[PDB]
RNA sequence: UAAUAUUUAAAAUCAAAUAUAUAUAUAUUUGUUAAUAGAUAAUAUACGGAUCUUAAUAAUAAGAAUUAUUUAAUUCCUUGGAAUAUUAUAUUUUAAAAUAUAAAUACUGAAUAUCUAAAUAUUAUUAUUACUAAUAAUAAUAAUAUGGUAAUAGAACAUUUAAUGAUAAUAUAUAUUAGUUAUUAAUUAAUAUAUGUAUUAAUUAAAUAGAGAA
RNA sequence: AGGUAAAUAAUCUAAAGGGAAACAGCCCAGAUUAAGAUAUAAAGUUCCUAAUAAAUAAUAAGUGAAAUAAAUAUUAAAAU
RNA sequence: AGUAUGAAAAUGAUUAUUUUAUAAGCAAUCAUGAAUAUAUUAUAUUAUAUUAAUGAUGUACCUUUUGUAUAAUGGGUCAGC
């Protein structure tokens, strides 16, 4: 007899298609506030259309709120980074924003010494048997 | 009184090392005099090749290359003697001699020709 | 005709008459390489650090910027923007 | 030379390296590389033009850049992060001061979309 | 990727054996062979954080070979914490009283790595001085060997 | 060739090698003992320890882990080539023989150098953005530099007070936990407690302005 | 004398890293932050412990194997 | 020595998770299994957090010194000054 035991599939982002991992950045400020005034020059210039026009398949929200400006996007998986932009000038505003989009949602983490490869596929040739050895040992 | 662990003799390893040393002070000479008589070649109006394949190759004038080049006074590591390439002359040691390894900065400190008797 | 002079060991522990000579070199640190015309003098310079020094004869010298060309490592790829 | 049984297989392994450094994946996998491209963007993908070694379960081609013509392997640029924060006390024995050493490296992360024998 | 897969029979302990009548290795090289199996040093699935190695049975350890007059004149040394009770026996001594296997041990001991794991990767060695013992069945065995 | 009395030498002599005219001569260079005893004290053997000196009969198999002289298979000619040998593999042929291929770049080894990115400063080239634009901000390319006590110089942050000052219980302040930004700081979310709400953002002015060291 | 007084050079002082078992001053090498592919330094490559294979001799004492103990005696070996 | 408030710490008891009765040294860091907890994108072959399997590395801090793990100085801990 054979019985089916369930399971899911598990998604590999960028193997048939590519989903773009940031989807929406709300670039948040204050009128009063001058914390905020990088980030308001940043509004002000023309740069947020260019960017717009650049990555269609990402939202800008511009919301008007009373304390630091912020830069709060929202990623695929779920997650949210949020950069508080506190202070900063039109360029590090950007280059913030820039940094922001090329992340994927995921968290930090620290990597071991020359851990790169991330695999769910079993390896092609099997796992070493002491048995199935071309060499025996002694 | 404190303890410097440091051997009378060289491990064969050390002593691969240091002949190899040699060989790339001896090396770096014979590349110096090899420019010396291209650049001669050049000014007297010839081709690199051409100067390189040259039977008349120039000695260099320079006082110290030319001192260098005399096995006589600096001697090359083929013809060197293994007494000389492990041992320097000591004035106040047992044997008048000791390990080139305790001499300070040996590594960096070219010493050949130790005196003729001793 | 070019020396490519390479500063093979450290000046440190170096005596400093020793040390002002490399540096007149124009060596600045270890592993550094340099390419001098060859004239007696640049030669006679050499002589006196050659065991700190490794030296060969070339044809041509390189501008630096040639230099980090020829080292720059293979980046095994090819990019296509879509 | 006769590249069969590794278009037969359905399994099957690259070796490529980018920048000398070596990654040994499959399709579906993810490359962690430890820094920014410039070159590529997000959703860019990349043709892998050195490819040190394919293989199957019992056969394996090799070769220094083996040719483009053999394979494709290509690769699409998901993400580019940092990994995460640190800051290592350096300080001496006795004295006061400390130099926080912050470290906040980058990563590029790729996905193998593509290794197929062509 | 490579790692991923059925590791069950990596990390399975084989039992080998050494005939030290058929092995032309004086003691102490015998015994560093020995302690690489132990550790498992062999094989590529090892690592550090992790005890792995084989068994080893050693089997007319009586015919051992051991260079020199050290059967003679090589001493072994053994002190409690009272002052005075140093004892230092003669190889051939120690022989007499335990065994050759003793020796042997000694040996792979002083080889092995120290640590927690060493005293678990010791006794994974056995030892006989003649030929019998009870781990006869469970030596590593291939169908095709059996020609004999 | 036995016995015989010294010496432990490449100075001389001989041999070999390199450089000068060159099958010779000249000049330089290198090549000449080993064991044992003598030997030795007090917490415990004391190469760091295990231990290391090899052997037919037999191992797809060990043969110093010491001392001396070397090499990176061995030999020749001038990094190279050739031959020889060895090992491994493949194919054919009858466990052998033939053919072809590969290996001969020993390896480890640092926070050294390079590569690979990131930061800062300077020098020299740029690109974008904005009306000392010969500027500033950001980003590139090449280069050089970035251990540090006493010490000098430059730049920031926290806290509190004064000047100016929107805003709001969906707000704020403080706290805990988990995130985020190259992070003594701030910010996000959830949670708990206040409070009809900042001496709040920011620029100045100042300080009873930062504590494991009495 | 791990003494003392000066001379020259280096290092330590104020210098982390590798080696010297452990180590201020020795041998290499100067840490802006990572990363870990390639050269490597001094040192090493049976195991502990990262990495090794050869050649020719000598040694039989465990001499020796990273801290060489003298006169002298004995035994052998070469050369004249 | 005002009145409210007080999840500030040191300190005590207790419960939970986890590790621990063949193991030896500034009690951390790095590697690395396993167990548990939480998570309204764990799709999982998931992610974080906690935790002394196991391995490697690792002579407290200050002061004063030519030089300190020193068996030299100083400190019982925390809060305020
Ligand atoms: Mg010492
Ligand atoms: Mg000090
Ligand atoms: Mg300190
Ligand atoms: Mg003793
Ligand atoms: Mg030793
Ligand atoms: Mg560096
Ligand atoms: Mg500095
Ligand atoms: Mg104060
Ligand atoms: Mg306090
Ligand atoms: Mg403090
Ligand atoms: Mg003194
Ligand atoms: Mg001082
Ligand atoms: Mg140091
Ligand atoms: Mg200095
Ligand atoms: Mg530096
Ligand atoms: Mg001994
Ligand atoms: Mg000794
Ligand atoms: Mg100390
Ligand atoms: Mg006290």
């Amino acid at each position: 007899v054979v019985k089916a035991i369930a399971r899911n599939s598990i998604g590999r982002n960028g193997v048939g298609a590519f989903v773009f991992p940031c989807r929406k950045i709300t670039l948040q400020f204050c009128n009063w506030g001058g914390s905020s005034e990088g980030m308001r020059k940043f509004l002000t210039s023309k740069r947020l259309d260019k960017w717009g026009q650049e990555f269609p398949w990402i939202q800008f929200e511009v919301m008007r709120k009373s304390g630091h400006p912020l830069l709060r996007a929202e990623y695929t998986n779920g997650r949210e980074k949020v950069i508080c932009v506190r202070n900063l000038n039109i360029d590090n505003v950007e280059n913030k924003l820039k940094l922001l989009k090329d992340s994927d949602g995921d968290i930090l983490r620290r990597r071991t010494k020359n851990d790169n490869v991330e695999s769910l596929n079993s390896s092609v040739r099997g796992i070493w048997s002491p048995l199935h050895a071309a060499k025996r040992h002694r | 009184g404190l303890l410097w662990k440091i051997p009378w003799r060289m491990s064969t390893h050390q002593k691969t090392r240091q002949r190899e040393r040699l060989r790339n002070v001896d090396q770096v000479i014979k590349q110096l005099t090899l420019g010396l008589h291209v650049q001669r070649c050049q000014d007297k109006g010839l081709t690199y090749q051409e100067a390189m394949e040259s039977k008349k190759k120039y000695k260099p004038r320079s006082k110290s290359l030319r001192l260098l080049n005399k096995p006589s006074v600096f001697p090359k590591e083929n013809q060197m003697s293994s007494k000389d390439k492990y041992w320097t002359f000591d004035k106040k040691a047992v044997g008048y001699r000791k390990g080139i390894h305790k001499v300070p900065k040996w590594t960096k400190i070219s010493i050949r020709k130790a005196p003729k008797f001793f | 005709v070019f020396y490519k002079v390479t500063l093979s060991r450290s000046l440190i522990g170096v005596p400093h008459t020793t040390k002002s000579i490399v540096k007149s070199l124009g060596l600045g640190k270890r592993g550094s390489i340099v390419y001098k015309k060859v004239n007696p003098a640049i030669a006679g310079s050499l002589a006196k650090v050659k065991e700190l020094v490794k030296v060969e004869v070339t044809e041509h010298e390189l501008t630096p910027s040639q230099q980090r060309e020829l080292r720059k490592s293979n980046p095994g790829f090819i990019v296509e923007k879509r | 030379t006769d590249t069969t049984p590794l278009k037969l297989s359905n399994e099957l392994y690259a070796i490529f390296k980018i920048h000398n450094r070596p990654y040994l994946v499959t399709e579906g996998d993810r490359v962690i590389l430890p820094f920014k491209l410039k070159q590529a963007e997000v959703g860019d993908i990349l043709n892998m033009t050195d490819v040190t070694t394919l293989g199957s379960r019992n056969y394996k081609l090799v070769g220094h850049p083996i040719n483009t013509s053999l394979y494709t392997l290509k690769a699409t640029v998901v993400g580019k992060t940092k990994r995460a924060f640190q800051t290592r006390e350096v300080t001496k024995r006795r004295n006061r001061r400390v130099r926080h050493a912050k470290s906040k490296g980058d990563l590029t992360i790729l996905r193998i979309s593509e290794l197929s024998m062509n | 990727s490579q790692k991923i897969g059925h590791s069950g029979l990596a990390f399975a302990r084989l039992w080998h054996h050494v005939d030290v009548a058929r092995d032309k290795r004086t003691l102490g090289r015998l015994a560093s062979a020995i302690a690489i199996t132990l550790i498992g040093r062999h094989k590529p699935v090892y690592h550090p954080s992790q005890d792995c190695g084989d068994y080893v049975v050693v089997t007319n350890c009586q015919k051992i070979r051991v260079t020199g007059k050290k059967f003679e004149q090589k001493t072994y040394w053994s002190h409690s914490g009272r002052p005075g009770q140093l004892k230092l026996q003669t190889m051939n001594k120690v022989v007499a009283d335990k065994g050759f296997g003793e020796i042997l041990k000694k040996a792979v001991s002083g080889m092995l790595p120290k640590n927690k794991l060493r005293k678990q990767r010791l006794d994974r060695l056995k030892v006989f001085d003649g030929s019998e013992n009870p781990y006869k069945q469970n030596i590593t065995a291939f169908a095709h060997e059996q020609s004999s």
